[PDB]
RNA sequence: GAACUUGAGUGCAGAAGAGGAGAGUGGAAUUCCACGUGUAGCGGUGAAAUGCGUAGAGAUGUGGAGGAACACCAGUGGCGAAGGCGACUCUCUGGUCUGUAACUGACGCUGAGGAGCGAAAGCGCGCCGUAAACGAUGAGUGCUAAGUGUUAGGGGGUUUCCGCCCCUUAGUGCUGCAGCUAACGCAUUAAGCACUCCGCCUGGGGAGU
RNA sequence: AAAAAAA
């Protein structure tokens, strides 16, 4: 249960990378919490607003 | 490694002495059941996993698709697990009807004959067909004859060996936790009934939570969900929840290993 | 900004390293709560902010009174300089 | 003539509605547990549902459709038959999506 | 000035002849009110995750810049008004 | 008078936040009306009745009430003085914490009145101006066993980094001393031990008359 | 509970 930004040093969450995000949200393409994804807070909010700025960009889907 | 060098051996014998069309044994494992993969199609919805196909009519890739989807996911375990409980069991046959769980057309067991007795048949075939050429109709009628009394029988005797490795294996495990009465535990709800729910531990050890233990709520279970819901906390047991328990009892005769619920 | 801060402490700066001035910490102030209020001129319902504003305008008034019990004169030459009363 | 739809499944607690549209939302085709024949408990049933899915499916291939997207309403049982109705039918399932009010 | 990162999609139904001049208008636009482009990528045609005025696809252009407010608000503004951008946004960088 | 830096604050370095006021946009939704498909039920639950109906409803779209909030993330998590504040982006702005001390050199604290903020409020946005607007616990500072968790940090340790380990800071939690309490309890977020300042109480009812 | 495969 660890910290994929945490682990791999990753100080700035981009919008732009979906592929990456894909990796935190569902199929369905709810976030997922942060006790599966073993995320740190930190880290989750940021995410949660990428996530977020790439749903309005169209870039991921809102309900898949 | 091994895994893979034993099947391509296996899945390389069998191609040659299919097009031979002589009489020979395979290891096939038929489509799963249409009812039962039904039920595991919808199982899958719930967590949000959405396959492309119908229950009739699978290919193999896409259970992988999933497969590859829940790895390293809480709900992994157990829909690993209740994909299994649709799956049908594997067995030896004289005619060529395909592997379903290794996605092959053709396939029999060749690299084990001190340990099994089907692999001991291949090598008789091979020494009777290929080396000594006997490929008369003679030796084909009395083949043909007996292999079907052999498969059927070789099957049965596998799964007798699996229920009864695996009767040792409950009793060693309920052996093994008769001195961890009272021992706090974490692990995961493999399965949800009726009745309770049973919690698998990281060493794989399994054990009933009975509802009679489940004091702080009257748990009704909502079958569709697979889940023990609180009328009144609205408390949700789910398959697939990490959960903390304490081991009650423990019946070596029985294989019974009993917890109830600390925390989630 | 905080080049224009660079600025407010090189003019009212009694030597050469000196920030913690009443006279450089005045006129931080003094702009800081010259830039809030032309935010309220825009923002009028803002109260979080005028809560801001009236603290600053308090740090100031107590300075000022510190420097002016002091030595009056540096408070004379200071007020005249920002123009404050 | 239209190839590409959405099956508009409403699925409530008394009965399983399936109407079948292009993208524009016009209405190629429908059914209904009720429409059926079922009635009372059976028309709740996942079984209903598939049923009533295969009607306005075949009624839809028709006019000549290939894939569906899928919309569900509603909190009932019929959803996960219904749409698996729709793949049996024929008709490919490109995404589904719960718009539940 | 600080640095912002404009994003923004142009409709799929343009030759690559139009979509330029959408280009060329555009940062023209950020470099007439002050502004510097100092990154443009393109990632060209991508699928939309849904459908924004009847387009499942878009020519996403990356626009990196410093300005001042005035600059990236123009933009805004012509971004709105603009039928051949469809969905935009205005970022602020790690600063 | 003079001097000093530990209080307080300004620098400089670093961090987190649904703090606030504007501007715009995002997907939902809801259900209002007109309108295109639509084909009889749908809907109502013991399950029909009751309804409600091919004038095409249930159900499906384009305009639409256009007015109200932001599904997941979401956590006794964070932020604010309180009331509170959860889509995203942008403009403007407030506060807080960590670190080093470059400077300042007691520049502090409390604070009646007053001024401002401040519910459904109650009523014409204005006005109302009170609210369990009660963890029922003024504010500020110092001292006084521990154990454990979390949020934002700082240093060291090896560390590739991560890693775990440890000290330390600020906040927020659960247990638990000593002490305190009538008891219940509280317990370095004291209701312990001290000091400064403020509000307030003095049988019930009559009477918030 | 419940699959291959190994042993």
């Amino acid at each position: 249960k660890v910290c994929y930004f945490t682990s791999n040093g990753i100080t700035h969450i981009d919008y732009k990378d979906v592929d990456l995000l894909k990796k935190f949200v569902s199929e369905r393409g709810k976030i997922l919490p942060r006790r599966v994804t073993g995320t740190n807070a930190k880290y989750q909010r940021k995410l949660t607003a990428a996530i977020k700025r790439a749903r309005q960009m169209a870039l991921l889907p809102y309900v898949s | 490694l091994i895994e893979e060098f034993m099947l391509v051996a296996n899945e390389t014998v069998a191609e040659h002495f299919h097009w031979m069309n002589v009489p020979f044994i395979y290891r096939i494992h038929e489509e799963p059941n249409a009812e039962k993969l039904q039920k595991f199609l919808e199982f899958v919805t719930t967590f949000g996993y959405v396959v492309k196909g119908t229950a009739g009519n699978i290919h193999p890739r896409a259970l992988q698709s999933i497969l590859d989807a829940v790895r390293d996911r809480p709900e992994e375990t157990v829909i690993s697990t209740v994909m299994l409980r649709s799956m049908k069991q594997a067995k030896y046959d004289p005619q060529s009807l395909g592997h379903f769980g290794l996605s092959t057309e053709f396939y029999t067991h060749f690299t084990s004959p001190i340990r099994r007795y089907p692999d001991l048949i291949v090598h008789r075939l091979i020494r009777t067909y290929l080396i000594n050429g006997k490929v008369d109709e003679a030796t084909q009628e009395k083949w043909a004859e007996r292999l079907p009394d052999i498969a059927e029988h070789t099957s049965s005797m596998e799964r007798r060996a699996v229920d009864a490795e695996r009767e040792t294996d409950d009793l060693k495990k309920a052996e093994y936790m008769l001195d961890k009465i009272g021992e706090e535990f974490d692990g995961m709800i493999s399965s949800v009934t009726n009745f309770g729910m049973f919690v698998e531990l990281p060493n794989t050890i399994e054990g009933l939570v009975h509802v009679s233990f489940m004091t702080d709520d009257y748990y009704r279970f909502d079958e569709q969900h697979f889940a023990m819901i609180g009328e009144r906390t609205g408390n949700v047991f789910r398959i697939g929840d990490e959960i903390t328990v304490k081991v009650v009892d423990v019946n070596k005769d029985e294989r019974n290993i009993d917890f109830e619920i600390v925390g989630m | 900004t905080q080049e224009r801060k660079n600025q407010l402490i090189n003019e009212f700066k009694t030597h050469e390293s000196d920030t913690g001035s009443p006279e450089v910490q005045i006129a931080i102030l003094t702009d800081s709560i010259n830039n809030l209020n032309e935010h309220l001129r825009t923002h009028k319902k803002d109260h979080h902010s005028r809560r801001g504003l009236l603290k600053m305008v308090g740090k100031r008034r107590n300075l000022l009174t510190y420097l002016r019990n002091k030595d009056v004169t540096r408070y004379r030459e200071l007020i005249n300089k920002l123009g404050l009363r | 003539n239209i190839e590409s739809g959405i099956a508009h499944i409403r699925s409530t607690f008394n009965n399983t509605i399936v109407t079948i549209t292009d993208t524009h939302g016009n209405a190629i085709s429908w059914s209904s547990a009720g429409a059926l024949g079922f009635r009372g408990s059976r028309k709740s049933t996942p079984f209903a549902a598939q049923m009533a899915a295969e009607t306005a499916a075949k009624g839809s291939i028709e006019h000549g459709l290939k894939t569906l997207e899928v919309t569900v309403k509603g909190p009932g049982s019929g959803r996960e038959a219904a749409i698996r109705a729709l793949q049996a039918a024929g008709l490919e399932v490109t995404a589904i999506r719960d718009v539940t009010p | 000035m600080r640095k912002y990162e404009v994003m923004y999609i142009i409709r799929p139904n343009i030759d690559e002849e139009s979509k330029k001049a959408v280009i060329e208008r555009f940062n023209n636009v950020l470099t007439s009110n002050g502004a510097e482009i100092t990154g443009t990528k393109d990632w060209g045609k991508r699928r939309l995750a849904y459908e924004i005025n009847d387009f499942r696809d878009g020519f996403y252009q990356i626009v990196n810049v410093q300005s001042d407010a005035a600059a990236v608000q123009e933009f805004d503004r012509l971004a709105k008004i603009s039928d051949d951008i469809i969905r935009h946004i205005v970022v602020k960088e790690e600063e």
